[PDB]
């Protein structure tokens, strides 16, 4: 039925152990690779599938849990807890984001406003260069439900996140109003900073 | 060598019909079990429907009831979808059972692993016509920060590099959904402080941008 | 290599077991199975055809049971009808085959040194057969008398009954030639297109043991069977049934319709739920329906699409309870619902059969082949020693998936009783059975599928008598290779034994406790009888566990007093032994059992009267033969002055005085045996306040000695079947070297002769026997026979069967003679494979106070010195018809309705005619006792 937590970072050669909380008293693991289909782990809820690193458990405690005790540079993926009930069916958590923990960045914010030719035919764009944890949150000045946000996968050198962030309304809205400004929050910026911009 | 292959996906128009096939090698599909899920675009991992041919037994997921049908032929497995609506569109799986003879009717589940699956195919599903994409491109604030982006272009997917592909720092973020039913994403390039063209490929379409970016 | 699409080396086996095995499938689709035993005495082969009666004709019923028959009447390259059997005895070999209804079987076994010559012959069976004319005519008459001796046995009646209501498998004259004729049927023809049809390479499974290296055996099968044709032949409710028996009994058959769980080997969930279903320990079905004085014995399990069985025997008041008997039998198995699968139970049945298999006890050659043979189209190569065995995945939802098919719904029900006679309204066609079919009342099914909770049901609770110690005590300095007599008191004499053969973690102890007071009256017979019975019936539930795991006991009485046998793996065997002796020594009779037991062996004894004519006649020569022996209908009328009082009374005079003999022998030391016996005197003196016996009353009973010349018959009619037996029986004299190996000789070398002649040739009948019989310390020869033919006949044709044989005798050559005292020596020589045959052995050289061990060596040394002189003037002295010293007894058992060229049966002499056994034997000499 549920899983923990959200995600989980860590270093590499770390301990890391995530907890699928559920009839059926047993549960089966999966290990998935963004982009690629699943893997299977662990099956009885003790044994694991075969030839797989035996740096995987399945543990009891009730709650059920997974454990990577030597997590190597090619585990970090996202965990799937799956159940089997009655009635044939089939079901499966929300995902445990096992992400490689680097030291704390700060977001590089930027502002980018709407093209020319845009309002020909608006989209006002904040930018959030790199950063770490994934945890940030920008709020856009009046505040808020037109907001879309795209984030990256982790970089491959420095392991930091750029977030991404759009603002879109019709021109008419756009001419309406005179100040507008950004705001994220985050773990490196001691005052949140506000990157307002005018006309 | 045990595998599986998934065919037939592709794109429908919403309320439409498709035909799925878990192409199974190396195993009878009789004995076994064949179970489809299907995940969604950045979501989580969700269960569909399944079958037991031997005790020619189904399961369908309450998501889908009255508009999906699984069916195996003796040695494929197929999945009906019928007037698929437009959040049906994901990537779908089939797996097998890793034990044969899986007993369905149960009233104690027991959770058995999916040791071969399927890399999926992906079913696209909305109604709109393809589009060339449109390129804007972004200022930066008078160390310095650029790029461009693509707003109208559908379908996936567009490819966008920086000067023929000449130029690290460079960050292309994953397309979202308009809430009009075509797709945007913007491509960023931190740069020092002391000229930047982007081009934007689309090859669904036929169809290739190149446009510049300059301070102020 | 061309000629084989795989071979699979590695065999997984148990540590103990020294044989080799290489399995290969030959090119045209073969598994084959091939074993390496460099001791084995026998070598043996076995093929099994995954065809069988299910797929006979529809017009000829019984067709591959009478294919099975005709495939061993001759062939191309050895067309002689019996050149296969007679080699086969004349290297000491056998053979044999049977029908089931998806497999057909065909294994022999034979003197070590010619496996190959066997394995030519046995390969033209699937090369070519003759199928001679001649030879169809007389066996569908072997066929006929087959299904003629089994008419009125019950569990075929039953067997027939519940596939009728589909074919019959087994055949008969009608089916086979009648019927066929008729309608205008070829049978020749038949037989021939279902050979060609269903006998496919890709359908059969060869098993092999030999001498011979893995390779030399690899060599003879690629040889012998490359050649088979490999055509690809594809593979092939609520009711109740009231039965009347042929014997006196009463019985509750219940079994469900279930899917074929063959291919569900690695978890057997129908071994797990018999297992459970089947308990006899406390909380049990069989413990509540007992306790109900409803049922003495239960059977659950899985039987050969399949069946899973629920059967009981009856007391008068279950007979009237059945259907409350089924309400429980369905709340156990909700119970079982209820609980869901037990992980601990499976890990627990796991280890047992992974101990078991470990410490299996050795097989007999012919058996391990022809078994294999069957389970080689199931399982892949490198399991087959272990698929029956070793458990590997746990799997509840097949168990959870076999037990929804054990629902009120899907019931048959068939109950067998003498009250039904007269009150039935159908006929089975085939054997004449008188039975009522009925439809099950909804009400009643609606009342089994609410079947509650009780709670005077619970699972079994674990096993505490699983053996964990499994040292093997070290071979003794002083170790001797006979059993020697470590003690001897007047209370006791203990011969003992430790091991120095086997070398597996068990022991077997017996004991012969005796008394004159078990046998001095059939009063005091019948006494000491339902005594045992009762105390058997008493540590039931106890000894239950034990039994699970690889303990078991027998408790029976003897002319002598009562027999005491404790087998299996010695870790907890004192413990076992000492609750046994100990509930002897102090037993409290429960009233309703007492009178639930008379009664059922009550109508054991009257049971009798069903046997079979060739056991009957056995039995009356026992009778005749024996100084002292009571009657079954004796003991009938004698039980009905057995009260509980005198019961009561009777079991603390019987232990009041006794005399132990005991062998102890197995994995244990001579301290340890001292310990034992010791230890069951004390407890005999303790509770039953035992003393010694007096050397004087060790009375043996002596057997009649027959006078010079003359020839008794006995007469008798059976009641019930419609053949008729004979017994003839040539007295010698007493055993010695000589009197013996001269009788064995004789046996040995007209043993196969008279099968061929007696039986193939002239067809007297089915059952056809001959050799040494041995009691009491005398012998002779005897001739046993089943038949349709009138007794005085059979009489006439053994007669000049024998003068056959002299004739033969002298007209043989050196050669052969000397061939048949080579094959008698290997039979006498041959080593006992397996602990309890050595222990059969050594208790038959005890219970006999001749306490003969090397008699084997001695006489086989002794053997090889005789001629063929000797064996005629034999002969002439105690066998011939004119014969100074003639001693002949027959008993004749004439069938119920029958009535009170062929080489040339000389004249005989009037027979006296036994009117009264008693008087019989008052008129006759005994012999003495044979001297320790
Ligand atoms: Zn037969």
């Amino acid at each position: 039925m549920t899983q923990s937590p959200s995600s989980l970072s860590a270093s590499v050669g770390d301990r890391v152990t995530i907890t699928c909380r559920a009839v059926s008293s047993a549960v089966a693991w999966y290990q998935q690779k963004p982009g690629k289909a699943p893997k299977l782990l662990i099956y009885s809820t003790s044994s694991l599938y075969s030839g797989v690193p035996s740096r995987f458990s399945g543990s009891r405690s009730t709650d059920f849990t997974l454990t990577i005790s030597s997590l190597q540079p090619e585990d970090f993926a996202t965990y799937y807890c799956q159940q089997s009930s009655p009635s044939f069916l089939i079901t499966f958590g929300q995902g445990t984001k096992v992400e490689i923990k680097r030291t704390v960045a700060a977001p590089s914010v930027f502002i980018f406003p709407p093209s020319d030719s845009q309002l020909k035919s608006a989209s006002v764009v904040c930018l959030l260069n790199n950063f770490y944890p994934r945890e940030a949150k920008v709020q856009w000045k009046a505040l808020s439900g037109n907001s879309q946000e795209s984030v990256t996968e982790q970089d491959s050198k420095d392991s930091t996140y750029s977030l991404s962030s759009t603002l879109t309304l019709s021109k008419a809205d756009y001419e309406k109003h005179k100040v507008y400004a950004c705001e994220v929050t985050h773990q490196g910026l001691s005052s949140p900073v506000t990157k307002s911009f005018n006309r | 060598e045990v595998q599986l292959v998934e065919s037939g996906g592709g794109l429908v128009q919403p309320g439409g019909s498709l035909r799925l096939s878990c192409a199974a090698s190396g195993f009878n599909v009789s004995s076994y079990s064949i179970h489809w899920v299907r995940q969604a675009p950045g979501k989580g991992l969700e269960w569909v429907a399944s079958i037991s041919s031997y005790y020619g037994s189904t399961s369908y997921a309450d998501s889908v009831k009255g508009r999906f049908t699984i069916s195996a032929d003796t040695n494929t497995a197929y999945l009906q979808m019928n007037s698929l609506r437009a959040e049906d569109t994901a990537v779908y799986y089939c797996a097998r059972d890793r034990v044969m003879y899986y007993w369905s009717f149960s009233k104690y589940g027991y959770p058995y692993g999916m040791d071969y699956w399927g890399q999926g195919t992906l079913v696209t599903v909305s109604s709109a016509s393809t589009k060339g994409p449109s390129v804007f491109p972004l200022a930066p604030s008078s160390t310095a920060a650029l790029g461009c982006l693509v707003k109208d272009y559908f379908p996936e997917p567009v490819t966008v590099s920086w000067n023929s592909g000449a130029l690290s720092g460079v960050h292309t973020f994953p397309a979202v959904l308009q809430s009009s039913g075509l797709y945007s994403l913007s491509s960023v390039v931190t740069v020092p402080s002391s000229t930047y063209i982007c081009n934007v490929n689309h090859k669904p379409s036929n169809t290739k941008v190149d446009k510049k970016v300059e301070p102020k | 290599n061309p000629a084989i699409k795989r071979i699979g080396n590695h065999i997984t086996k148990s540590p103990e077991d020294k044989r080799e095995y290489r399995g290969l499938e030959l090119a045209n689709g073969i598994k084959v199975l091939l074993i390496s035993d460099p001791t084995t005495d026998k070598s043996s082969a076995a093929l099994d055809v995954h065809i069988g009666s299910l797929s006979d004709p529809p017009n000829i019923a019984g067709l591959s049971h009478f294919l099975e028959h005709m495939l061993f009447l001759g062939t191309k390259k050895y067309p002689k009808e019996n050149e296969y059997s007679q080699f086969l005895s004349e290297h000491a070999g056998s053979s044999n085959a049977f029908t089931s209804g998806e497999h057909t079987n065909y294994y022999f076994d034979v003197s070590h040194e010619h496996l190959e010559g066997a394995l030519d012959r046995f390969a033209q069976f699937f090369l070519s057969p003759l199928f001679d004319e001649s030879a169809k005519d007389r066996e569908v008459n072997a066929v006929d008398s087959e299904h003629e001796k089994n008419v009125m046995n019950d569990a075929w009646r039953l067997f027939q009954l519940e596939k009728a209501t589909s074919k019959f498998g087994t055949g008969n004259k009608y089916t086979l030639e009648t019927r066929p004729n008729q309608e205008g049927i070829d049978v020749r023809q038949e037989l021939l297109k279902f050979h060609s049809a269903y006998y496919s390479s890709n359908l059969m499974a060869v098993v092999v043991l030999g001498r011979e290296s893995l390779d030399d055996l690899t060599n003879l099968v690629v040889k012998l069977f490359s050649e088979v044709e490999n055509k690809n032949v594809p593979l092939p409710l609520k009711q109740l049934y009231k039965i009347v028996p042929i014997k006196d009994i009463r019985n509750l058959y219940v079994t469900f319709p279930i899917p074929d769980l063959q291919k569900y080997y690695k978890s057997n969930p129908g071994h797990y739920l018999g297992h459970l279903i089947g308990h006899e320990g406390p909380g049990s079905l069989l413990s509540e329906l007992k306790s109900k004085g409803w049922v003495n014995t239960l059977v659950g399990g899985q039987k050969e699409f399949m069946f899973f069985i629920i059967n009981v025997d009856l007391t008068e008041e279950g007979l009237l309870h059945v259907e409350d008997i089924i309400l429980h039998m369905f709340q156990y198995i909700q119970k079982l619902r209820a609980e869901g699968p037990q992980e601990w139970v499976f890990q627990e049945l796991k280890d047992l059969n992974a101990v078991a298999f470990r410490f299996k006890d050795k097989e007999r050659p012919r058996g391990y082949t022809s078994k294999i043979a069957g389970i080689l189209h199931y399982y892949p190569l490198e399991e087959v020693l272990t698929a029956e065995y070793l458990l590997e995945e746990f799997r509840p939802d097949l168990i959870e998936m076999v037990l929804d098919k054990l629902r009120p719904e899907n019931v048959r029900v068939a109950i067998v009783s003498k009250s039904f006679e007269g009150k039935t309204d159908r006929t089975e066609e085939w054997y004449g059975t008188q039975y009522k079919q009925e439809a099950i009342p909804d009400e009643v099914i609606k009342k089994w599928q609410n079947a509650d909770l009780n709670g005077k049901f619970k699972l079994p609770t674990k096993n505490e008598f699983i053996p964990t110690n499994f040292e093997i005590l070290p071979l003794e300095k002083e170790a001797t290779p006979y059993p020697a007599l470590i003690k001897d008191t007047a209370m006791s004499k203990l011969w003992f034994k430790q091991d120095d053969k086997f070398f597996l973690p068990k022991a077997n102890l017996n004991f012969e406790f005796f008394s004159p007071f078990a046998y001095v009256d059939p009063l005091h017979s019948n006494m000491a009888y339902l005594y045992l019975e009762l105390l058997k019936d008493s540590l039931n539930e106890y000894a239950y566990a034990a039994e699970l795991a690889g303990l078991s006991y027998d408790l029976q009485n003897t002319i002598y007093g009562m027999y005491l046998s404790v087998k299996g793996y010695n870790d907890k065997q004192p413990i076992l032994l000492k609750k046994i002796i100990e509930k002897m020594a102090t037993f409290e009779i429960d009233e309703k059992r007492f009178e639930i037991i008379k009664e059922a062996y009550m109508r054991s004894l009257n049971n009798f009267r069903a046997e079979q004519p060739h056991q009957h006649a056995m039995y009356y020569l026992r009778l005749l033969m024996t100084e002292v022996a009571w009657t079954k209908d004796e003991l009938k009328e004698a039980l009905d002055d057995v009260t509980l009082p005198r019961l009561k009374a009777f079991i603390p005079q019987l232990l009041s005085r006794l005399h132990i003999e005991a062998l102890l022998h197995g994995n244990i030391t001579k301290q340890a045996a001292l310990g034992i016996m010791q230890m069951v005197e004390d407890t005999l003196i303790e509770h039953a306040h035992t003393k010694p016996l007096l050397p004087s009353q060790l009375v043996r009973y002596r057997e009649v000695q027959l006078p010079d010349r003359g020839w008794f018959v006995y007469q008798q009619r059976n009641e019930v079947h419609n053949n008729s037996g004979i017994e003839i029986y040539y007295q010698t004299d007493m055993q010695s070297t000589s009197e013996n190996m001269f009788l064995e000789l004789f046996a040995q070398i007209i043993s196969e002769p008279a099968f061929n002649t007696l039986r193939t040739k002239e067809q007297l009948g089915y059952i056809v026997f001959s050799g040494p019989r041995r009691a009491n310390g005398i012998q002779g020869l005897r001739f046993i026979i089943q038949s349709e033919k009138p007794p005085h006949y059979l009489e006439s044709r053994v007669e000049a069967f024998l003068i056959t044989m002299e004739k033969s005798i002298e007209d043989m050559t050196e050669e052969a003679f000397q061939k048949h005292i080579q094959a008698l020596a290997i039979r006498r020589l041959d080593k006992p494979k397996k602990l309890s045959a050595e222990s059969a052995k050594y208790w038959g050289e005890i219970i006999s106070q001749q306490y003969n061990f090397d008699r084997d060596n001695t006489e086989v040394a002794y053997l090889k010195t005789l001629t063929k002189e000797d064996i005629i003037k034999f002969y002439k002295e105690m066998l011939a018809v004119d014969a100074p010293r003639r001693h002949k007894v027959s008993v004749h058992v004439l069938a119920r309705e029958m009535d009170s060229n062929l080489s040339q049966a000389p004249a005989l002499p009037q027979p006296e005619v036994i009117q009264n056994m008693t008087e019989f034997k008052r008129g006759l000499p005994l012999f003495p006792l044979v001297k320790p």
